[PDB]
DNA sequence: TGGAGTACAAGTGTGAGGAAAAGTAGTTGGCGGAAGTAAAGCAGT
C-alpha cells in the first residue's frame, strides 16, 4: 500500500510543479514530511500494526508543504483542484499503479481511490492527526500565511478593500501574542477539537464578524442601504468564469447542505462549459464491439460546426475581468429596514463559504460562537 | 450481438449449417380447462442451401460473390460437420392408385392365398403414406392387409365395408 | 378510435413514440399515433397574492388545509344571481381555525371578513366534493377532518350588502370505533384505515353511519394512506392505498381488485376529475389516465405516461380546459421535497380518442416547497390557466395564473443582543478604528508626498543595509548547529518597516538581494512565476500585478491608490519565505531518516520510477 | 511483425498468446494465416 | 475465512453469527457482530 | 428529481428492506391464522405475488368473472392491537443489531409515515453524484425543446461507467428530432434490439435491482418496448420516405408466437403495400394477382391478431379499407 | 460578608457507521419387406 500511497502522492506533486508553477523544492520539502509518516509506522508493532491512512491523508501533507513554505494556497485551493478533477485525488487507483492494482486487496484498492470528497471539516481533522504523529510543530514554521488568505476573500465578493484592514484590526485585537495563527497539532486522541483550533478555521470567523460590525455600526454614513441593494443583488448572480464554473462543481460533489440542487438555476453557456469540464473527468475516470459501435453513433463531440478551430475572438472573460464588472456596478457610495438587508447580505457570503472550506454550518456555528464570546471578554 | 451466419462460414468451421427448431407445445390438463404454451428448442436442425431458410434465397449473383459463393450457386444440398450430403430420390409407387398387382410372394404368407391382389399407397396431405394391400383367397375371401408400427394386421374387408358407414347388403 | 391497446392496459410513454397507426390514405397526415402535433408552449407566471394567516418524516394522513371552488348557495337558487367563489383554510396557533371573490384576478374581498369559525383539534383534511354537471347546480357543503372527530359545513346565503360567509355545521361525529379516518368524498362516506363505510349526510342542523360498510385490509400493507371516490356516480366507489385499486359497488355485493401496485410501482395519489368517465390516477413512474366504460361503468385503463421522476411524497391536481373540439387535461404532479412542478397535456375528444402533446416544468419561490396547490375553474394556441399555492414552512397563498404567450432565520437570530451594558463595548473598536483609520490614512499619506526622492531612497539604502547584517548572522548559525539532524521570515528589524511605498523602486532591492547571495546556505523562492494564485492568470511581472489590482479598485474606493498601494507591501512583507537552507540540507536529511527505516522500507521508500 | 487475417472483414491481425481467436473490429471466429516474405524456389518447368 | 467455514459444513455444525450476549466478554465490538460467527452443534444428530 | 440509471447498493438500504419484508413476513403470517380461526425474507415474499412484467401494475379487467362478494367484517383497533403484539415482541431482537438510523425507520414505518429522505439522494461517490447531475439536467434540457444540448449531456452521460438502460433508449428522441446531422434516429433503436433482445424465461424468483421490466428488458412472453418502438419506427420512416419490402422480410424473420401487436403490423405493413400498389396509372397482367395476395395476407395476420390474446384493432374499417383497394382494381 | 448551588464548559471513556472490490450464490441456458436352388433331419397323420 505504501509503494503505491507514495506513487500516487507522487503524481500529485508532479503535476503542480509542472502546471501550478510551483518550485522545484517543494517536492523536497514533501519527502521529509513523507519521510517521517513512515517512520511512525515504522515504530508500530509490526503484527496488526493498522496504519491510518486515507485520501484525505495525501492531501493534508500536501498542506503542510505548502504552509511550511508559505504559500497563499489553501484547502480553499485544494478542494478545488481536486474536485475539478485537476490533481490524482479521485480515481487514483484506476489510473496509476497499473502493476500494483492487481497483487492490492479490494479494501485497500477501494481506500485510493477517493470516492467522496472531505465533508464537515473532514480535511482539517486529518491535518490534526497529521501534526500529531509527526511534529510539524517545533520543526516547522506553523504560521498560516493569513494575509494572502483574505486577499482571495477580498476578490472573492467583489468588497471594498477597506475591509482587508478593517479584518486585521479585528484580528489583531482578538489573537494570542498580536500576530501568529498559529496551526494546531493533535497527538491527543480520536476527539476532534470543537475549539476551532485550526488557524484556517479561526480566520473566517474574524472576516464574518468584521462584514457584520464595519457595516451595522456605521453612524459615519459612509456605507448606506442602497449600496447592500447593489451589492446582495451583484454577488447573487451567476458568470461565466473558471472560479465561477469550477465553484458550481464543488457545489454539485456535495450533497448535504443545500444550494446542492443549484444546477435547475443554471444558464445556457454555462452548462455547455460544463460539459467540456466533462472531457477531464473520463480522462481521470469482445464485447467492447458493442460500446465501439455506439459510440460511432454517438460521437462525443458536437455533429458538426464545433468550437474547436474557427470560434471568436473571446467568449469566456477571466476573474480579472468580471470585478471590473463588479465593481463598476455598485457605483453610488455617498433603522428597521437596514439591518434586514444586513441579513441578506451576510447569510449570502456565510453559504459561498461552506462549499469552499467543505465544512457544515453546524461546524460554523460553534466558530462564531467560540470567536464571538471569547471577543467581547476583552472589554469584561 | 445475433448474425446471420452464412454457409461460407460452415465451410470453413467444418461445421454444420443448422437452423434453430422451434416447437410450441400443448399442457391441456382436464380436457382443455387449463392450457399451457411453450414454445421450446429442439436443437438445430440443418438447412438446405437456397431454400425458403438458407440466408442464401432471394440474392443475385453479384450478391452471393460478395457472401463467398459460386456466382451460380445451386443449392439443394445440406452442410453436415462440413461434408456436403444430400437425401437420393427414391421411385416408389404412384399415389391414391389402386394398383393391380399378381405376385408369387403371396402364396408365400398364408394358406389358400392367390397371388393376386390390389395394392393402393395411399398419401395424408402431410406426404406420409400408407399401404392397404387387398389380397384374394380361393374361397372367395377377401382380407385387408396392413402394417401399423412393424407388425402386419389381416382383417376381413366386410368388417371394413361394415364399419366405414351404415350399409346395407345390397349397397 | 385507435388501434393499439391492451384492453387491460394502454401506454403513451416519455418519447419512445406511440404505438399505433391506421393508415389512413386521405392526404391528411395519414397516421393517427397518440401525440398531437404543434409548436412549443413555455409557461410564464403571473405572480399575485391571495391570504395568509420526525424530520426526516410526513405522515400520509394528512391530506389538504385550504380549498377554494366556485359555490352556489340557496339564494342562488330561487333568485336568478349565480357564481359565488369562496375561500376554505386552516390557520392559527395550531392550526385549528377554519375560515373570496374574483374581481379581475382571484383577491380578497373588499370587507375582508373571514367566517373564522372554531374546532377544537387541527385540521387535516379541508374538501368540497364538486358537483356532477347532471345535477343541475354546484352544492354548498363542506367536510372536514380533524385528528379527533369528523365535521360537515354547509355555505347558507352570502350577502350582497355586506358579503358575510354565514354557515351551519353538523353534529360533529367522533370516533366510536377508534381509528384515524382518511378520506371523505361525497359526489359522511369515509374510509378508516383499513375499513370504511357509507354516511348518512344530513339537512338538519337544528337538532349517521349506515349499516352497510366493508373493509379491504391488508396486513402486509405498513403504511397508512388510503382513499375514496365514487366512481363515475352509479353509486360506486372505488377504495385504495398505495398497493391497490378496489371497486366497490355499495349497492349489489361485489367488489373487485383491478390495480395491483406491489411489485414495481405504488400508488400516490388520484384526483377525480369532474369528467365523471375520464379520471386521473397517478402512481410512482407513471401517469395513468384510465377511464371508465362505455357500456359497463366498472373500470376502463386509458392512454398514460411514464413518470420519470421517483419519490415516496408525490401528489397531483388537475384541471379541465374546456375547448370547442376537445377536452384538455393539464396534470401537476408536484412533491413536498422540492418546488418543481412537472405537467404533461392530454386531450379528450369526443370518441375516447385521447392523445399527448410533450413535457414541461416551472419554478417557484425561493422559499419553502409546496404542499398544497389547488386550480381555479374559470366559470366554464394561447393556453391560459390558474392556480394558487401552499408552501411548507410558510402559510403565504399566492396566486398564479401561468400562460403560454434567500435568508434564513439562523443567520437572522444570531447578533444584535439586547445588552445595553455592552451597547457600545462593542462600539469601542468600532470608535477604535475611527481614531486608527484616521491614524492610518494620514500614515500612509506622508508616504504618498515623497515621490522618487532621496530621502526614502536613504530608508531603502539602508533597508538593503539592515537586511543583510541579521541574515548573515543567522546564516552561519545553521553551519555552525548544523549538525541537528532533527526559520525564513525576512522581519527580523524593528524601526518601522512601513516608510517606503514604491515598488518598482522596490523591486530592484530584492533581486539586488538576490543578487547579493549567488552562493551557497541560502535559496530564494520566486515572486512573479508564484503570485499567479490570486488573480488566476498569466503574471509576467510582479510590477503589473498592481497594474490590475489598481485596475480592480478604481471606482469604489476614496482616493483609490493608498489602499492598494499597501495591500501589494502586506503580500510582499508576508510571501518573503526566503531563508531557505540550500541543498546541503535537504539530501542529508532525506538519507538520516531513511537509515531510521530498516531494510524493510528501504524499497518502499523510493521515488522515480517513471 | 507477424500477422493473421480475419476472414470476415480482411483486417490484418496480429494474435499474442493468452488472446481468444477472434476478430478484434468485428468478432469472427474464423481466421486465417497470411503469408510473407520468405523464400522458396521451383524449377520453372 | 470463509475458507474455513466450509471445512466445517462436512461435519454438520449450523456456523451461525454470534450473540450480544456472546460479543462483551470475547473482545469484539456489539455493533460489528455479523462477519464473527460462532459454531455449535445439535445433540441428537 | 428525476430516476437516475445507477444500480446502487447501500450496506444500510439492504438492512431496512430486510428489516421490512421480514416483519411483513410474521404480520401477515399471524394475520394468516387469526383469518383461519375466524428463505431471504423477500424472495419468500415475493412467492406469493406474481411480477407484471408487461406493465408496471398487474391490471386486471374488471367487467369479467374476477368479481368477489365484500367481506363486511371490518378490521377494528381492538382486533389489529393484539395482531401486531406478537410480530414486535418478535422483532424487537434485531432491531438492536440494525444501526440506529435504521431502528427509528423502523419504527417509524410501522404505524404508517412514509421516507422523506430518497435512498438516492447522499450516494456522495462523486462519479454516481454527476450522474445524478447529468439526468435531472437531461431530462430538464429535453423538457425545454434544447435538443443540441441535451445531445451533448446524453452523449457524455452513457460514457460513464455504470450507467444503464433507463436513460440510454427512452430519450433517444434526440437523434429523431434533431434532424440537422441525425444519425435518424432509427439506427439507434437498431442497436438495442440487437445487444438486448434475449430469448431469457423471466425468471422472477431472484429480487430484481437495477433492471425493471416494462421499458427495459426482453424476455419471452413480453416484446420489449424497443423492439417494437423500432417496428412503428421503421414503419412510419417506411410511409415517409415514398425497403418496404426489406421490413416485411425483417418482420417476416421473427415469429413472435405469444403476442398480437407485431401481427397487426405485420398485418399492416401488407396493408401499406396494397394501398401502393394499388394505384396503376392506366389514364395490366401481374399488377393485379400481386395486390391480391397483400389484400390476403392482411385478412389472415389481422385474424391471427385477434386469435392471440388482447389487442382490440377496429377490425371492422381495416375491412373496410381493403374493400376500397378492390374497388380501385375492380 | 458570606457561603449555598446551578449552571456552564470544559475533559475522559467507549465502539457504531459509511465504503468498495473482490467473492459468493442463484438461478437458467446448453453441450457432447418382390433374393434363388438345394440339401437335411423332423415333424405330421
Ligand atoms: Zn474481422
Amino acid at each position: 500500500f505504501l509503494k503505491s500511497f507514495q506513487f500516487i502522492l507522487k503524481r500529485q506533486i508532479r503535476w503542480l510543479i509542472t502546471e501550478m508553477r510551483f518550485p522545484k523544492e517543494f517536492e523536497h520539502v514533501a519527502k521529509i514530511i513523507w519521510l517521517k509518516i513512515l517512520k511512525t509506522i515504522n515504530d508500530q508493532p509490526q503484527e496488526e500494526l493498522k496504519l491510518q491512512l486515507h485520501m484525505t491523508s495525501t492531501i493534508s501533507i500536501l498542506y503542510l508543504a505548502s504552509t511550511h513554505l508559505s504559500l497563499p494556497v489553501y484547502t480553499c485551493d485544494y478542494i478545488k483542484w481536486i474536485c475539478t478533477a485537476k490533481m490524482p485525488y479521485f480515481q487514483a487507483s484506476e489510473i496509476l499503479p497499473k502493476s500494483w492494482r492487481i497483487q492490492l486487496p479490494n479494501y485497500y484498492v477501494s481506500i485510493l481511490e477517493g470516492s467522496i470528497s472531505p465533508f464537515n471539516g473532514q480535511l482539517y481533522n486529518k491535518i490534526a492527526l497529521t501534526c500529531g504523529m509527526i511534529h510539524f510543530k517545533e520543526f516547522f514554521n506553523s504560521e498560516i500565511s493569513c494575509q494572502g488568505l483574505l486577499l482571495k476573500l477580498v476578490m472573492q465578493c467583489a468588497l471594498p478593500p477597506e475591509f482587508y484592514f478593517y479584518t486585521k484590526q479585528v484580528i489583531e485585537f482578538e489573537e494570542t501574542d498580536i500576530r501568529n495563527l498559529t496551526l494546531w497539532e493533535r497527538t491527543d486522541e480520536r476527539h476532534t477539537g470543537r475549539v476551532s483550533n485550526h488557524a484556517e478555521l479561526r480566520v473566517l470567523s474574524y472576516f464574518m464578524l468584521t462584514i457584520n460590525w464595519m457595516l451595522s455600526f456605521d453612524r459615519d454614513r459612509q456605507y448606506p442601504l442602497k449600496w447592500i441593494l447593489s451589492l446582495t443583488e451583484s454577488l447573487t448572480q451567476r458568470t461565466t468564469t473558471s472560479e465561477s464554473i469550477g465553484r458550481n462543481i464543488v457545489k454539485v460533489v456535495y450533497p448535504d447542505k443545500p444550494t446542492s440542487s443549484d444546477y435547475f438555476q443554471w444558464s445556457e453557456e454555462e452548462t455547455l462549459e460544463f460539459l467540456k469540464w466533462m472531457e477531464k473527468q473520463f480522462l481521470p475516470t469482445d464485447q467492447k464491439i458493442a460500446r465501439r459501435k455506439l459510440y460511432k453513433i454517438f460521437p462525443l463531440d458536437r455533429e458538426a460546426n464545433h468550437d474547436g478551430e474557427f470560434n471568436d475572438s473571446t467568449h469566456q472573460l477571466t476573474f480579472i475581468e468580471d470585478l471590473q464588472e463588479r465593481y463598476a456596478k455598485q457605483t453610488p457610495f455617498f433603522p428597521p429596514a437596514r439591518k434586514e438587508a444586513i441579513g441578506r447580505l451576510l447569510t449570502h457570503i456565510a453559504s459561498q463559504l461552506l462549499v469552499d472550506f467543505a465544512i457544515s454550518k453546524e461546524q460554523l456555528k460553534d466558530c462564531i460562537s467560540r470567536i464571538k464570546n471569547a471577543c467581547l471578554h476583552r472589554m469584561n | 450481438v445475433e448474425r446471420k451466419v452464412y454457409p461460407s462460414e460452415s465451410r470453413q468451421r467444418l461445421t454444420s449449417y443448422r437452423g434453430k427448431l422451434l416447437l410450441k407445445l400443448k399442457w391441456s390438463v382436464n380436457n382443455g380447462e387449463e392450457n399451457l404454451f411453450e414454445v421450446r428448442d429442439c436443437g438445430g436442425l440443418p438447412v438446405m442451401l437456397q431454400s425458403n431458410r438458407c440466408h442464401l434465397n432471394k440474392m443475385s449473383p453479384y450478391e452471393l460473390v460478395q457472401h463467398k459463393e459460386e456466382s451460380d450457386e445451386i443449392g439443394g444440398y445440406f452442410i453436415v460437420n462440413g461434408i456436403e450430403k444430400l437425401i437420393r430420390m427414391l421411385i416408389v409407387q404412384r399415389r391414391n392408385h389402386p394398383m393391380a398387382i399378381i405376385r408369387p410372394s403371396f402364396a408365400n404368407r398364408g394358406a389358400s392365398y392367390s397371388h393376386y391382389g390390389i395394392q393402393i399407397r395411399s398419401v395424408r396431405p402431410d406426404q406420409t403414406s400408407q399401404t392397404n394391400v387387398l389380397h384374394y383367397l380361393n374361397d372367395g375371401q377377401v382380407t385387408f392387409r396392413f402394417s401399423w408400427r412393424k407388425n402386419e394386421y389381416l382383417v376381413p374387408v366386410v368388417m371394413i365395408l361394415k364399419a366405414l358407414c351404415h350399409t346395407s347388403d345390397r349397397e | 378510435l385507435g388501434v393499439g391497446v391492451q384492453g387491460a392496459s394502454l401506454y403513451c410513454p416519455q418519447e419512445n413514440y406511440t404505438t399505433k397507426k391506421q393508415e389512413k390514405p386521405q392526404w391528411l397526415r395519414p397516421v393517427d399515433d397518440t401525440l398531437a402535433e404543434d409548436a412549443l408552449d413555455l409557461h410564464i407566471v403571473v405572480k399575485s397574492l391571495l391570504c395568509d394567516t420526525d424530520a426526516f418524516f410526513w405522515d400520509p394522513t394528512v391530506a389538504n388545509r385550504l380549498d377554494s371552488q366556485y359555490i352556489q348557495t340557496a339564494s342562488d337558487l330561487r333568485n336568478y344571481r349565480d357564481g359565488t367563489e369562496i375561500i376554505a383554510y386552516a390557520s392559527g396557533k395550531t392550526g385549528s381555525v377554519l375560515n373570496l371573490t374574483r374581481q379581475n384576478t382571484l383577491h380578497l374581498n373588499r370587507h375582508n371578513n373571514v367566517t373564522s369559525i372554531e374546532l377544537h383539534s387541527p385540521i387535516k383534511s379541508i374538501k368540497i366534493p364538486g358537483a356532477s354537471e347532471s345535477i343541475g347546480r354546484r352544492s354548498n357543503l363542506v367536510g372536514i377532518i380533524t385528528e379527533n372527530s369528523f365535521q360537515i359545513f354547509r355555505i347558507e346565503s352570502v350577502h350582497s350588502r355586506s358579503c358575510d360567509v354565514m354557515v351551519s355545521s353538523s353534529e360533529p361525529l367522533y370516533f366510536v370505533e377508534i381509528d384515524d379516518l382518511q378520506v371523505v368524498d361525497f359526489a359522511a362516506i369515509i374510509d378508516i384505515k383499513g375499513n370504511w363505510s357509507i354516511g348518512r349526510i344530513p339537512k338538519n342542523f337544528n337538532n349517521l353511519i349506515d349499516n352497510l360498510h366493508g373493509t379491504i385490509f391488508d396486513p402486509e400493507e405498513l403504511s397508512s394512506w388510503k382513499r375514496i371516490e365514487w366512481f363515475s356516480h352509479f353509486q360506486k366507489i372505488l377504495v385504495f392505498d398505495r398497493s391497490k385499486m378496489i371497486e366497490i359497488d355499495f349497492m349489489n355485493n361485489w367488489q373487485t381488485e383491478v390495480v395491483q401496485a406491489k411489485a414495481w410501482s405504488n400508488i400516490r395519489d388520484y384526483k377525480r376529475i369532474d369528467d365523471k368517465n375520464g379520471i386521473l390516477l397517478t402512481s410512482r413512474e407513471i401517469i395513468i389516465v384510465g377511464a371508465s366504460e362505455s357500456n359497463d361503468p366498472v373500470r376502463r385503463i386509458s392512454w398514460k405516461h411514464d413518470l420519470d421522476p421517483d419519490d415516496t411524497t408525490l401528489r397531483i391536481t388537475v384541471q379541465k380546459v374546456k375547448k370547442p373540439d376537445h377536452i384538455l387535461l393539464v396534470a401537476f404532479v408536484y412533491s413536498m421535497r422540492h418546488k418543481r412542478i412537472y405537467m404533461h397535456v392530454f386531450s379528450h375528444r369526443k370518441a375516447n380518442l385521447f392523445q399527448s402533446l410533450g413535457c414541461s416544468t416551472v419554478l417557484e419561490i425561493p422559499g419553502g416547497t409546496p404542499t398544497g396547490i389547488e386550480t381555479i375553474l374559470t366559470l366554464d394556441f394561447e393556453l391560459v390557466v390558474d392556480f394558487l399555492v401552499k408552501l411548507r414552512n410558510s402559510s403565504e397563498v399566492y396566486y398564479y395564473a401561468l400562460s403560454n404567450t434567500v435568508d434564513h432565520p439562523e443567520w437572522a437570530s444570531l447578533f444584535n443582543n439586547a445588552d445595553e451594558r455592552e451597547k457600545e463595548s462593542i462600539g469601542a473598536l468600532v470608535s477604535q478604528i475611527k481614531l486608527k483609520e484616521r491614524e492610518r490614512i494620514s500614515r500612509v499619506q506622508n508616504l504618498i508626498e515623497h515621490e522618487n526622492s532621496h530621502d526614502e531612497d536613504k530608508y531603502l539604502q539602508d533597508l538593503g543595509y539592515r537586511l543583510s547584517i541579521a541574515t548573515n548572522e543567522l546564516l552561519e548559525s545553521w553551519q555552525k548547529t548544523k549538525d541537528e539532524s532533527i526559520h525564513s521570515k525576512l522581519k527580523n528589524l524593528l524601526e518601522n518597516s512601513d516608510s517606503f511605498a514604491s515598488i518598482p523602486e522596490f523591486s530592484s532591492l530584492l533581486d539586488q538581494f538576490f543578487q547579493y547571495y549567488q552562493d551557497q546556505d541560502v535559496t530564494f523562492i520566486g515572486f512573479e512565476k508564484l503570485l499567479h494564485l490570486f488573480l488566476h492568470e498569466d503574471v509576467p511581472g510582479l510590477d503589473i500585478f498592481y497594474n490590475k489590482l489598481l485596475q480592480c479598485w478604481v471606482l469604489v474606493s476614496p482616493q483609490a491608490e493608498l489602499l492598494t498601494k499597501e495591500i501589494v507591501k502586506d503580500i510582499i512583507w508576508s510571501l518573503a519565505r526566503l531563508e531557505k537552507p540550500s541543498l546541503f540540507e535537504p539530501i542529508q536529511n532525506e538519507i538520516s531518516r531513511s537509515l531510521s527505516g530498516p531494510y524493510q522500507d528501504i524499497i518502499s521508500s523510493w521515488d522515480m520510477d517513471d | 511483425t507477424l500477422k493473421y487475417i480475419c476472414a470476415e472483414c480482411s483486417s490484418k491481425l496480429s494474435l499474442s498468446r493468452t488472446d481468444a481467436v477472434r476478430c478484434k473490429d468485428c468478432g469472427h471466429r474464423i481466421l486465417l494465416k497470411a503469408r510473407t516474405k520468405r523464400l522458396v524456389q521451383f524449377e520453372a518447368r | 475465512p470463509s475458507k474455513v467455514v466450509s471445512l466445517f459444513r462436512v461435519l454438520g455444525a449450523i456456523v451461525k453469527g454470534a450473540t450480544v450476549a456472546q460479543a462483551e466478554a470475547f473482545g469484539i465490538p456489539k455493533s460489528t457482530a455479523a462477519s464473527y460467527k460462532i459454531a455449535t452443534m445439535k445433540v441428537p444428530f | 428529481m428525476f430516476e437516475v440509471p445507477i444500480t446502487l447498493t447501500n450496506r444500510k438500504f439492504a438492512q431496512r428492506r430486510k428489516l421490512k419484508y421480514q416483519y411483513i413476513n410474521y404480520i401477515s403470517r399471524r394475520f394468516d391464522r387469526i383469518s383461519k380461526k375466524s428463505s431471504d425474507e423477500e424472495r419468500k415474499f415475493w412467492k406469493k405475488y406474481e411480477k407484471p412484467e408487461k406493465s408496471f401494475e398487474i391490471w386486471r379487467t374488471v367487467s369479467s368473472q374476477n368479481k368477489q362478494p365484500i367481506n363486511k367484517q371490518k378490521m377494528t383497533y381492538h382486533n389489529f392491537k393484539k395482531i401486531e403484539k406478537i410480530p414486535l415482541r418478535k422483532m424487537e431482537i434485531p432491531l438492536l443489531h440494525c444501526t440506529k438510523e435504521n431502528k427509528l425507520y423502523f419504527q417509524s414505518i410501522s404505524r404508517g409515515l412514509e421516507p422523506l429522505k430518497t435512498s438516492t439522494s447522499e450516494v456522495r461517490n462523486y462519479r454516481t453524484r454527476h450522474i445524478v447531475t447529468l439526468t435531472d439536467l437531461l431530462h430538464l434540457n429535453v423538457s425545454r425543446h434544447n435538443w443540441s444540448l441535451a445531445y451533448k449531456i446524453f452523449a457524455t452521460l452513457i460514457r460513464i461507467p455504470g450507467v444503464q438502460i433507463k436513460s440510454l433508449w427512452g430519450i433517444g428522441v434526440e437523434i429523431l428530432d434533431n434532424l440537422s446531422n441525425s444519425s435518424s434516429g432509427l439506427d439507434f433503436l437498431q442497436w438495442m434490439c440487437q445487444i438486448y433482445s434475449s430469448k431469457s424465461r423471466f425468471v422472477q424468483n431472484i429480487n430484481y435491482r437495477s433492471i425493471v421490466p416494462p421499458f427495459q428488458t426482453g424476455s419471452r412472453t413480453h416484446t420489449a418496448k424497443f423492439a417494437i418502438t423500432y417496428l412503428w419506427s421503421s414503419l412510419i420512416n417506411c410511409q415517409k420516405s415514398m425497403l418496404i419490402d426489406k421490413i416485411s422480410e425483417w418482420v417476416l424473420t421473427p415469429p413472435f408466437m405469444e403476442d398480437a401487436e407485431v401481427w397487426f403490423i405485420y398485418a399492416s405493413c401488407h396493408l401499406l403495400k396494397a394501398d401502393t400498389l394499388s394505384r396503376q396509372f392506366v389514364n395490366r397482367d401481374i399488377k393485379i394477382n400481386q395486390v391480391i395476395k397483400h389484400i390476403h395476407y392482411v385478412r389472415t395476420f389481422l385474424k391471427i391478431c385477434l386469435d392471440k390474446g388482447g389487442f382490440a384493432v377496429p377490425s371492422r374499417l381495416i375491412e373496410n379499407q381493403l374493400k376500397s383497394f378492390e374497388s380501385r382494381l375492380y
